[PDB]
């Protein structure tokens, strides 16, 4: 939706400044570098935060992004179902075919026997 | 979604409640209404065979029953039912209302009450009086639960798998300890 | 009944005053018993309705329930040719009762003997079933293997 | 004439007299020129549901019946003590009963008797579609707490129990390693010590993937969820019982001088005044002027609305259900004052609920596409509240490490 | 490193360069990621037979 998109793009280098602050009260490019990488579980390795409480903010972070990759996952799994046609139509019962809208056409052959089952029916007069 | 249960029990359409099985029992309260239903029906007498088989006494020992497992479905009322159901709790109704009928106040006939209680019924209906006492203690008053969802993840599941963790760790205590004997001795 | 002879009051949610009256009846065991009958209270639904209605009309009655819990059936007895009205209905139609405020179904059944007012709950037939949660956890690491 | 109840038509271009299964019913026009007189007596066929039901009662009780429409008045009020409507035509011995969609309460029964009521009805409130959003908050549930904290101690102890007998180091070592077992990310992995611990984090990793499988398909299955709610909860809901706040809910509908409106009239007089600017030309109208935004709520026959509800292009909707509906009654079929009629048209009447044959009549005169199907696609990383509580828990994060940061350097020095 | 990102195994990643090639593979693990979520979603779809 481009905002839960956007918002990590920020999110992810601010965390990162903060602890590179952190780190700097008592390594910033490196760190960034890291904190991309460590999000996209990337073959790119670096050195932690100096301190052990900004690593572990950093990796409860990383926690964090495991649960958005497994939120994108379950999705992607959930629109495979969701996005099923309206691929079900049954014989003569279906609503649908009762009350008949001009979404849908049923034809039949002039003449045919076809037409006189449909005509000597009771309640599908507006079907006929 | 593979291990799902049977969970599907509709009106008196499905096959299932036409040919019985002694899997299932369908009781009902004997010399009720229901029983008149189901006997002046054409087609379903098998049904009411297998049912006459195993009626009960009352409402009360048929919900009991069936919280024990013992009856497996039950038809009666509907208003009765749905309170008892929502109310009590962990208890589902299945299906749409089939013998739409209503309750009703009786007299033997000719006399003047009769004709006097049912102006009365009607005016008690458009006072809303009818209303706040159903919304007083008939409904509103029970475990409101949600729809069903899927199962979760309990410790009877993590138990087949922590045991390789302290097996793996004794097997590792056992082992360091062998493996550094031997490189003590070789 | 409470040993005072009538049964305590209580509150609604509101603390509004639950009516109650006192209903005679059965043996207090209907199964096993020769008979006990014992004065009883109720409340209910049809009870408030019952209030409403008698201060509405001038009534002054006295409750007592069934004497064997069946709604009523019509049934041919043994020994005899007299098919009868079983139960609540028969002790309407022999003359024991005046009146039957109870959840009473319709139908013509029953409508050829006695005189039905104007519904004043309508309702339907459903059927109950348990639900259950269980899940399927099973050698997790073994099932697929 | 009405809805599905009774329909009107013209009569058989093809043949004279009208199809099978339907009734001639005539019609008398009077509208013409006031010169001589004209009574209009067009024969037209009727057919629908309480023509069915007298088709069937005729035969079984042995009537036989003209059939007869009505011009003055839709139903029928009281006029200084005078009814005009069917209830009019009734009291004037012009007909032993009137049929079709006729509603029954306590003003009409005092001038005419009536059946026993064959379909249940009342009042209730149609508005505009609704939409739904996302009903988690938090993905946790795919574990139970007690679960997720029992492993979490669990997995703690036997990293330092097993760090203790490896020695035998630096706890962000054994911390990390696991974490990164949990996470499966990159993690700066030190301290690869060369020993059966090695073997011990293969168990490790091997519960690791065992368990982030177990969490992808618990999430999966978790991910199945809907939503939906209507924005009023009554008559008694403070918009009508207060028609004057900031929010005007406005125009109800209420077609004049039927049932409900003289209802109405008798409880909340306020709204009637306020009423007084509505919809007046039957339900067409209605749908219409609360489809272009002219109007939101509608007030009127439940047993009509959800049939316009079920049979509607699209989905519009009524209010919360079935459970709303107000002053339950139902439809009958009134028949003059003390006639012999009455106990035979009721027994029958119930003879036909007897033998399921309402059955039939519901199946094929009163269904809809729309009254089925209820589901929703369900809802992706949209949830702006859940990503927020998440991030709310982040920010909490953030704080504590200010806070121990604070600590830490309190208790070097 | 490319057969890593796709499969994300545990390689011996040698030769970490630091230039802009980094950013190449942080790149080419966002696709990667999303190549195997997809991938995952895909077998669960297959899986109904
Ligand atoms: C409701 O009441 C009004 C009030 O009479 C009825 O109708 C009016 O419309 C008729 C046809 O145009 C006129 O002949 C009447 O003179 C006129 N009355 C007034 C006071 O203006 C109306 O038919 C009734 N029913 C409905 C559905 O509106
Ligand atoms: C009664 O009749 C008068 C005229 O005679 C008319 O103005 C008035 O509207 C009528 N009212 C009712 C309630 O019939």
């Amino acid at each position: 939706q481009s905002t839960l998109w956007l918002l990590v793009g920020l999110s992810v280098h601010v965390v990162a400044v903060m602890l590179y602050l952190l780190d700097r009260f008592s390594t910033l490019s490196s760190a960034m570098w890291f904190s991309w990488g460590v999000l996209l579980n990337s073959g790119i390795g670096e050195g932690a935060p100096r301190s052990f409480s900004a690593r572990i903010l950093g990796m409860v972070w990383a926690g964090f992004a495991m649960i958005i990759v497994a939120s994108y996952t379950a999705n992607l799994a959930a629109f495979l179902v969701l996005d099923r046609p309206e691929e079900r139509i049954t014989g003569i019962n279906d609503p649908r075919l009762r009350n008949p809208s001009d979404k849908f056409i049923y034809a039949t052959v002039k003449q045919s026997s076809v037409d006189i089952y449909f005509r000597r029916q009771v309640c599908l007069s507006t079907m006929y | 979604v593979l291990d799902r249960p049977e969970e599907r029990i509709t009106g008196i359409n499905d096959p299932r409640l036409r040919n019985p099985s002694d899997k299932f029992i369908y009781a009902t309260v004997k010399q009720s209404s229901v029983d008149i239903y189901f006997r002046r029906q054409v087609c379903l007498s098998t049904m009411y065979r297998h049912m006459e088989k195993h009626n009960y006494e009352s409402a009360a020992e048929a919900i009991q029953a069936v919280r024990d497992n013992k009856l497996h479905a039950f038809i009666w009322d509907s208003a009765v039912l749905e309170f008892e159901a929502s109310q009590k709790c962990d208890l589902v109704t299945t299906g749409e209302l089939f013998f739409r009928s209503g309750f009703g106040i009786g007299m033997r006939k000719d006399s003047p009450w009769k004709q006097q209680v049912s102006l009365s019924i009607l005016k008690s209906h458009e006072n809303g009086f009818m209303e706040d006492l159903d919304k007083t203690w008939v409904r509103y008053q029970e475990c409101d639960s949600r729809s069903n969802a899927p199962a979760t993840l309990t410790f009877e599941n993590m138990a087949g798998v922590f045991m390789l963790v302290a097996g793996g760790i004794v097997a590792g205590i056992f082992l360091i300890f062998i493996e550094i004997a031997y490189k003590r001795h070789k | 009944t409470m040993s005072d002879g009538t049964c305590k009051e209580e509150f609604t949610v509101n603390g509004d005053p639950v009516k109650k009256v006192i209903c005679t009846g059965p043996n207090d065991t209907s199964p096993g018993s020769p008979r006990h009958t014992v004065p009883q209270c109720c409340y209910g639904f049809c009870i408030d309705l019952l209030i409403k209605l008698a201060r509405t009309m001038q009534f002054t009655y006295e409750v007592h329930l069934v004497a064997d819990g069946k709604f009523g059936t019509q049934e041919r007895v043994q020994n005899s040719n007299k098919k009868e009205w079983n139960g609540m209905m028969g002790e309407l139609l022999s003359g024991q009762a005046d009146m039957i405020v109870a959840p009473l179904t319709i139908n013509n059944e029953r409508a050829q003997y006695i005189e039905f007012s104007k519904p004043f709950k309508y309702q339907g037939l459903t059927i109950l079933v348990k639900k259950e949660i269980p899940r399927s956890t099973l050698d997790s690491f073994m099932q697929p293997f | 004439e009405e809805a599905p109840f009774v329909i009107v038509e013209s009569v058989d271009p093809l043949s004279g007299t009208c199809m099978r299964n339907t009734v001639p019913c005539q019609k008398r026009i009077i509208s013409e020129n006031k010169t001589d007189e004209e009574p209009g007596y067009i024969k037209k066929c009727c057919k629908g549901f309480c023509i069915d039901i007298l088709k069937k009662i005729s035969k079984s009780v042995k009537f036989t019946y003209d059939l007869y429409l009505v011009t003055n008045g839709k139903h029928g009020k009281k006029i200084n003590g005078t009814w005009n409507g069917m209830i009019g035509e009734v009291v004037m011995k012009r007909a032993y009963m009137a049929v079709g969609s006729l509603t029954i309460n306590e003003e009409r029964s005092e001038v005419v008797d009536f059946s026993v009521p064959f379909i249940e009805t009342g009042i209730s409130v149609m508005v505009s579609r609704s939409n739904g959003t996302v009903s988690p908050s938090a993905f946790l549930e795919p574990f139970s707490a007690d679960v997720w904290v029992m492993m979490f101690v669990m997995l703690l102890i036997v990293s330092a129990v097993a760090v203790f007998v490896f020695e035998y180091f630096t706890i962000g070592k054994a911390i990390w390693l696991l974490w990164g077992l949990v996470f499966n990310n990159s993690v700066p992995v030190q301290n690869p010590k060369g020993t059966t611990s090695k073997i011990m984090v293969s168990v490790w990793a091997f519960f690791a993937v065992i368990f982030l499988a177990s969490y992808t398909a618990n999430l999966a299955a978790f991910m199945i969820q809907e939503e939906y709610v209507d924005q009023v909860s009554g008559l008694s809901d403070k918009k009508f019982q207060r028609p004057n706040d900031f929010s005007p809910p406005f125009r109800f509908g209420t077609v004049p001088n039927g049932s409900t409106e003289r209802n109405i009239r008798n409880n909340y007089a306020e709204m009637h005044a306020y009423m007084g600017k509505f919809n007046q030309r039957g339900v067409d109208d209605a749908l219409l002027s609360l489809k272009t935004g002219k109007l939101d709520a509608f007030i009127y026959d439940a047993a009509v609305l959800n049939y316009m509800a079920g049979r509607d292009e699209g989905c519009k909707l009524v209010t919360i259900g079935s459970g709303k509906v107000f002053a339950s009654t139902g439809y009958g079929i009134a028949i003059q004052k003390d006639s012999g009629w009455k106990r035979q048209v009721d027994l029958a009447i119930l003879q036909l609920f007897g033998d399921g044959e309402m059955e039939e009549l519901e199946a094929c005169w009163l269904t809809g596409i729309c009254h089925n199907e209820k589901n929703e696609v369900m809802s992706s990383q949209l949830d702006i509240d859940n990503m927020a509580g998440v991030f709310y828990m982040l920010g909490a994060a953030m704080a504590l490490s200010l806070i121990t940061f604070i600590c830490e350097h309190l208790f070097y020095w």
